[PDB]
């Protein structure tokens, strides 16, 4: 039963990760500077899925 | 970001402290000593029925 829950949980993590990719991509375009974009990467340095 | 930067400095220290040169070799020597002691005990165990 736990394995079935894991698969359902696996889809939820992927949905969470897909949203993060979109928000992260929008932020990188928005800064418009190498220093600004780099700062965002440092914040999400440990958040990469 | 400063807190994240602080963690990275700690990360270099954790690897330098926890991981050392020939760490596995020291562990292997300890394992060999345990194996030799176990071998002596097994011979004694074999002796009791005989």
């Amino acid at each position: 039963k736990f394995d079935d829950d894991f698969y359902e949980f696996r889809s939820k993590i992927k949905e969470l990760e897909r949203r993060l990719a979109s928000v992260i991509t929008q932020g990188f375009d928005d800064y418009d500077t190498i220093y600004g974009r780099f700062k965002l990467l440092d914040n999400f340095e440990g958040l990469l899925t | 970001l400063e807190t994240i930067k602080k963690q990275q400095e700690l990360a270099k220290r954790q690897v330098q402290k926890d991981m050392g040169s020939q760490k596995e070799k020291w562990e292997k020597k300890k394992l060999e000593m345990i194996e030799t002691a176990e071998a002596s005990f097994h011979e004694n165990l074999a002796k009791n029925p005989v």
